[PDB]
Parts: C-alpha cells; structure tokens; sequence
DNA sequence: TAATGCTTGTGCCTTTATTAAAGAGGAAAGTTGCGGTGGATTAAAGCACCATCGTGCGGAGAATACGATAAGGCTCTTGCTTCATTTGAAGTTATTGACAGTTGAATCGAGCCGCTCAATTGGTCAATTATGGAGTCAATAAAGG
DNA sequence: CCTTTATTGACTCCATAATTGACCAATTGAGCGGCTCGATTCAACTGTCAATAACTTCAAATGAAGCAAGAGCCTTATCGTATTCTCCGCACGATGGTGCTTTAATCCACCGCAACTTTCCTCTTTAATAAAGGCACAAGCATTA
C-alpha cells in the first residue's frame, strides 16, 4: 500500500531555501510529522469556526481566521499574508 | 482610556490574595499582579474578538469569551 | 486599646474571603480595563454585559490559582511573604 | 492541464489537501479557496522551519539537517517555541542551558 | 409509540441525544445504541454530581443547590476534581484551606 | 426560537436522588455546561477512535472506549456499567 | 516480572539530571525519581493499551504510543 | 595525585549530556519495566519495537523537563542541590 | 602568575550506510456539465448597548506606631562527589518457530432516507417558600496580665 | 489560668424574589418501508516478535576519603500590618437615543456528483559521498604552589 506523505513537497521547499543543504530521513519523518499536526489544528479550528456560526462551508474566511487562532503573532501575520496572496493568485488564474 | 489598569487597585488584589490563601503579602506585588493580570486579558480578549470579528459582528458576546476560554484550557462553566 | 497582632486579622481575611463566592474586583474599573485592552485590537468595540462578566470571573479564577501557587513557592523558600520572585518561579513552571 | 498548485504558485499539493479536507469531514462542504490557503499557510511554516534547521545545521558546519537542528532550530525561535511548546522532537535532545548559579 | 429512553429505563433523552450526535457529523453513520450508550453515560454523571452536590448542601442546611455547593461537591472528590480540573465554576469559590505554615 | 436544555431531564434526575432537594437556576446551567461538555469530549474521542481504524460507524463500543479513555478510574468503571446496562435493557425489548 | 522498576540504574537517573542542568543531586532522588517515572508510564502505557483493545489487536504499535502521549499533552513528532 | 574539586565533572557531564542526543536509560531494563508496567492492564500482550522506543523517549523527554523544573525549585530556595521536595513542588505546580 | 595533568576541540584515513538518483505502474488529480443548495444583499423591528444625571455611602488612599519577619553572618557536620577495582549484565549476531496482523470474498445484518404525525418540550404568566436584610443575643477566640 | 474585648454564628421577624406549577403551540421523535453498504466470519499468507544461545567489554556497584553545602542559631533593621481619619467615585435607579443584531425574502453563484482521462507520485533497485570510527594531536582549563 503506498504512503501518503510531504517528504516530496517539503524537499522542494529545501531546494527552494537551501539549495545546497540535505535533509536526512528521521528529519524529513519529523517535518511529516509537523504538518501534518498543523494541519490538522488548523481543519479542527476550522471546523469549530463553521460549526459556531452555523455555517455548513468552509471558506479561506474559516481558513484565515483559524490561521490567526492557531499561530502565533508574526507567524500568523506572514501566513495570513502568504495565504491571502496564494488565493488571490488562484482566483486570478 | 488611558491609566485603567491602576484601577485594579492595591485592596483588589490583597483580597484576591487573601482568598488564595496568602496571608503576607510584599509592597512590589501589586505591581507584578497588575502586569501579569493584563497579559492574561490580552491573551483571551484578543481571541475573543477574532471570534467576534468572524462572525461580522461588533459586539462581544458571553459565547466569545468562553470559546477564547476553552481554547486556553480555562473552561468556564455558568455562561454557557 | 486593643491592638491585634500582624496576621491575626489575616488569617480571619483568609477564612472570610475563601468562604465568599462574590467577586473581589470592583466591576467598573475593570469594565473600564476591558475596554482599554480591547481598543488595541479592534476599535468601536462594543461589549455584552455577561461577557465582561465572564471575563471578570476567569481572570478572577486566574489570579486566585496563581497566588495559590505563589504561596506554594514562598513556603518552599522558608519564607510566609509571597514575592514577585514567586510569582515568576510559578508563571515559568506553569509554562507561561 | 494546470495543476492547482501551479495555479497557485505553490509547491504544496492542493489538490492531496483537498482530498485530506474532504475525506477529514471537516464541513459538509468544503470552498474552493480553502485548499489553496491551507497549502500556503503549510508551505510557508515548512520554509520557516526549514530556513532556521538549514541556518543550524550551517553553523555546526554540516551540509545535512537532523533532528537535533530541527530542535535548535525550534527551542532558539520565540514564535516556534510558543507554537511547539508541547512537542517532543524524537533524537533531538535539548537547548544547552546551564543556571548562572551553577557556574564557578 | 415507546419512546427510546423509556425502552433502555433512561432519563435523558435517546433521541435528543441521537439528533447531536448526528447534527456534529461525528461520523458517517452513527450505531444504534450509541446514543443509548451515551444517554446512560450522561445521566450516571449527573446523578453523581447531584448525589455530591445534594450532601453538601444539606450538611450547610440548605435545601437548595447553589453553585458553591457543586463546586464543593466536584473539589471535594478525587475522581470528579480529575475530571474538572481546567474547569471555573461561576459564583463557586474555592475550597477553604490555610497552609499549616501559615497557622499559629 | 426555542431553546434547547438538558434542564427538565437533570431536574428528574435529581428527584431520583434527593427528593427533598432543590436547585436554583444558576446551578442548573452550571450542570447543563457539564453535560454538554462532557457530551463534546465522548462525541469527540468516539469520531477520533472511529478515524484511526477508519471505521464509518460510531458504535456503543467507540462510545464504551471514548469512556474509559475520557473518565478516569472507577468514574469510567460505573459508567461503563451503567452504559452496558442500558444497552442491553435497550436491545432485549 | 519484578523488580524491573530498579533495572532503571542510579546512573541513569544521574545522567537524567545532568541532562535537565543539575549540578548535585540528594540521595533520595533516585528513590522518588523511579515512582515518578512509574506513575507517568502508568498514564501513557493504560491508554495505548486502551487503543490496542479497540482495534482487536494484541500487539502494542507506536501509533498506539503516539496517540496516547497525544491525548496527554505530550505530542511526540518523528514516530508518526 | 589530581583529583577535581566537587562539582566540576559535574558541570563537565552537564555540557556533555546537554550536547548529545542518544538515550540514556538502558533500553532493555526499559523494555522490561514497561513489559511489567503493560502486565497489569493486559495479561499477553505483545510490544512492537518502535512502540517501547516511543515510550522510551518520551519518558526520557519528561523526566529531563521534570528535572530542569525541579532544579528551578532548587535555585528559588538558594540552594544546588535537588531534594524530593523540589520534585514535589514542581510536580504540583504543574497540575500532577 | 605558573608548571602541569587533563579533558575536549581539531585535522586526516577509512568505510559505510544513509541518502541521492532512476523506473513502472496505478492511483489519484484535473475537466466537463448539471442543478440545487447555500451565501450575499436589502429592508425592517426592536432591543440592547452607550451615555447622561443624581446621590450617598461604603470602600479606597494616606499617615502612624510597631513588631516580627526576611536577610546576612557563623559554624559544623554530614551527605554527596571523585576516583579505583571488580564484576555482571546489557548489547550485538545469528537462528527458530509460532503467533498474529493483513488482505481478499460472501454475505447477512443494520443503518440511511422519506413522509406522516402526534406526543413531548419550551415560552409565558401567576405564586408561594426558601433565602436574604437586619437586629439581637451567646459562644469562641485572641491579647495583655 | 483569668479577664476583657472584638468577632462570628445562631435565632428570629419581615421582605422578596426565585423557583415551581400550569397552559398552548410547535416541532421533532417514533414508526414503517426499501435499499445499499459494511462489518463479521473464514481463510491463507506473511510479517515479525518472543525466545534461544554465545561472547564480550563497558558500565554499574561498592567503598574510601574528602570537602563544601545545607541547616540551625543569632542579630538587626525595615517594612508590611492593624487602626483611624478623610475623601471620593462605585453603584443603583430612571431615562434617551441609536445602532446593530436577527429574521425573512430574493437572487445568483458555486460546489457536490459522476465519469473519463492522463500524469505524477510512490515501492523497488542501484549508486556515492557525509559523516561516524579511529588515530594523532593541539590547546583552553582547572589545580595546587
């Protein structure tokens, strides 16, 4: 049975970062690990943030608003921005 | 506003203490008990609001604040 | 006249106040706290009564459970006078 | 055929979160942006952690990120600290702290 | 018409119960017992705080329960105060206790 | 609208207990708040216990597992109980 | 088995500490540091133990540990 | 003869053991100890490796964080070395 | 300061194993079309939150006399550290066997879906009884003699 | 111990408001049928975990000896406490105004469903070079003089 996993999408961001830097597997099992429990904080506050407004969707509103929950300061403010550029760039398309 | 945490007075928290069962209590404590007690406002408010602000509402509502609450692992029972 | 030694009467406090289930805050300056935290992150707020309430009653809680740690770490030390050494030691092991 | 992440200017797969959203029962319905900023808001915490590992990893004059960079990585952060307080990096060890007390 | 609560000799409602059960979307499908199964939970929780709640207002001879008695009920006992440890009862107090240091 | 409470039901429970015996309102919606966020956490560890073994259905025995791993001890021993109980009363009739 | 709880030696306990930056270490330390140990296990193993009962297994995986630390507060990255 | 005065390959090993990374219980009086701990909830079950290597570090994990709380206690009642105590206070003011 | 043991940091050969690279396939993402359900917009009631004014009185602020508590200094004695020797038990390697986890199929049980409807529960209003406000007395405990 | 004084609990009378009881509707739980899926059982394959034996050598146990750190005792001085006076702004009651929250209707728009395609991501296999093992070695440090 084959495995679903980031350790592709997460070198690729290494090679975009650190072109000349490895990443070894007990490391790249670790980085799964960490977003996939982002992840998963993020659907959960989501799916809290639709059911308290009795709304059946979630949009990148839900998204957004779980972003600033969940991560802290800076980190939410870059990744609200990040995220907000990603879908502007999808819509546009 | 301005100055309204000195409005959390010095009889406020010696009470406050005294109900933890505190029974002496040092000058420069009140001070640390304000500081301490603003982060804390700031840390659930904050929250609070931002589920005031997705909900396209102005008012803070007793719903907010106890979600903000039980996001920190302070569940509050009584306004629910 | 009658003087009372230190801590007869605070240990009497204690007893009191540990009894009581009112609040110990006065509610408009603390009203008036809320509001000043608030503008900082969204101005024109308005506020549901039960809502500063609520936050009256957990910040209440929060302080009473501190200080009940506070006690903890000044007894530790040898010591009946909480100090705000004990409040940090209490703050950093609680993992504020 | 573009693929979404591409529409999106993203290496992150939108389209394998999609599925992990709908398969999760997160909603009942799930919006058509919302893939998109969940894969953003991944791929910039993956480039964070993974600038401050290779920072690390750097400065131990090593070419391989480990887990014990991951740690330094995370522990010397304020913002990952606060974020993965509670997470316990297997084979990574710990800050080295020594209390000023101790010391001769 | 035999309502589900009175089959499985409840007080609380099966069917209610069932309706939030299937209204969060916990799962695709939800068991037949189930909600009965969580109906019997519920209701043995509540007898056993107001059990706990209920001696401690007649020892302060009172005949009404206030939130200082369930607070006193829930402080007072090893398995309830694991449960609702991280809980803040409104209007409770706390549980009157002085360090022995502190005494006379 | 109608609001929806767990308040007649615990009443009832209560006169099984302590006839004699009142509650104000205060404390009703302090036991209502309990009952609800018990309820949370059992809904919640019954659909995360069904997720990890990628199961569709939540059965009284996720409900029975969700107990013993929420209720500590011998709380978790009598609901477990109570729960067999009336599931078998349930099913018998 | 029995006894067991000792195979966790004084020197283990020792390098513990010095890991954790402590300097000197009392002599009843060891003692304590075992129940300690014992009851966090106690915490852990009963709830993987929990999940292995549910998914009609008899043998104990690591997703089982991992849940379990999970539900606990004590989320462990690099066995997922 | 040259011997160290106490407390220098204290501070020596305290460097050394923060570097690292490796375990430092024994694993196979580990694995015993959870065998035995495993017995009293299950009579014949069957430990995968990994899982008691998971057990291993995470215990690890929370003793070092227990000791780094405990030897704050320490230092909060001017002293270096850590007693019981220390443990204890540490263990109540985070909730055990 | 200074000589000297001493442990840790630094430089180089080896190998290896742990990661970089590549392929077949098959599982999953992108596309297209439909149609229905949900979000966005607008208007209106009413209600709920802010601001005003008055007062009057209980709580807060400041000063005073002071005792007792925290902090520093001293001493000692014992408990923990450092080191050396002996051993005994963990660690590694190779092997066996049997148990148990996983995958694949049939199938019978069981839960989803629609629709009716009637039986249970919630909003609204009157009300009495447990509880608070206030006054008075009796028991308890603290503080000086 | 005694004696005086301040505090608190019990006891009762009166108000009071807060919980209990009763009624109308509303809305949702129970019933019944059809149907498709899922979870139960069975079986085989296959992965791996418990157990064995052997050998080794490194870490644990134990003791000696040493030293310095914790703990008890004493002294002091300063600083939190109890008390009183005075002051001041919190709180309760009544009222206006308005804005903003909820509800309902409407429209449009966008996302789930279903099937086809096509492409990209994942086991399996092979290679190669970064780093641990080991050896040699320099140097910053601690220790006693």
């Amino acid at each position: 049975k084959n495995v679903e996993t980031y350790k592709i999408y997460i070198f690729k961001v290494l090679k975009q970062v650190h072109p000349d830097i490895g990443i070894s597997s007990k490391a790249m099992g670790i980085m799964n690990s960490f977003i996939n429990d982002i992840f998963e904080k993020l659907a959960q506050e989501s799916s809290k943030l639709a059911r308290y407004n009795k709304k059946p969707t979630i949009t990148s509103r839900e998204i957004q608003t779980a972003v600033r929950l969940v991560l802290p300061g800076e980190l939410a403010k870059h990744a609200v921005s990040e995220g907000t550029k990603a879908v502007t760039k999808f819509t546009s398309s | 506003l301005r100055d309204n945490i000195q409005g959390i007075t010095k009889p406020a928290i010696r009470r406050l203490a005294r109900r933890g069962g505190v029974k002496r209590i040092s000058g420069l404590i009140y001070e640390e008990t304000r500081g301490v007690l603003k982060i804390f406002l700031e840390n659930v408010i904050r929250d609070a609001v931002t589920y005031t602000e997705h909900a396209r509402r102005k008012t803070v509502t007793a719903m907010d604040v106890v979600y903000a609450l039980k996001r920190q692992g302070r569940t509050l029972y009584g306004f629910g | 006249p009658h003087r009372y030694r230190p801590g007869t009467v605070a240990l009497r406090e204690i007893r009191k106040y540990q009894k009581s289930t009112e609040l110990l805050i006065r509610k408009l300056p603390f009203q008036r706290l809320v509001r000043e935290i608030a503008q900082d992150f969204k101005t024109d707020l308005r506020f549901q009564s039960h809502a500063v309430l609520a936050l009256q009653e957990a910040a209440e809680a929060y302080l009473v459970g501190l200080f009940e740690d506070t006690n903890l770490c000044a007894i530790h030390a040898k010591r009946v006078t909480i100090m705000p050494k004990d409040i940090q030691l209490a703050r950093r092991i609680r993992g504020e | 055929s573009v693929s979404k992440s591409m529409k999106a200017g993203l290496q992150f797969p939108v389209g394998r979160i999609t599925r992990f959203l709908k398969k999760g029962r997160y909603a009942q319905r799930l919006g058509g942006g919302a893939p998109v900023y969940m894969a953003a808001v991944l791929e910039y915490l993956a480039a964070e952690v993974l600038e401050l590992a290779g920072n690390a990893a750097r400065d131990n004059k090593k070419s391989r990120i480990i887990p014990r960079h991951l740690l330094l990585a995370i522990r010397n952060d304020e913002e990952l600290g606060k974020l993965l307080s509670g997470v316990t990096i297997a084979h990574g060890g710990v800050l080295p702290n020594i209390n000023s007390v101790l010391l001769p």
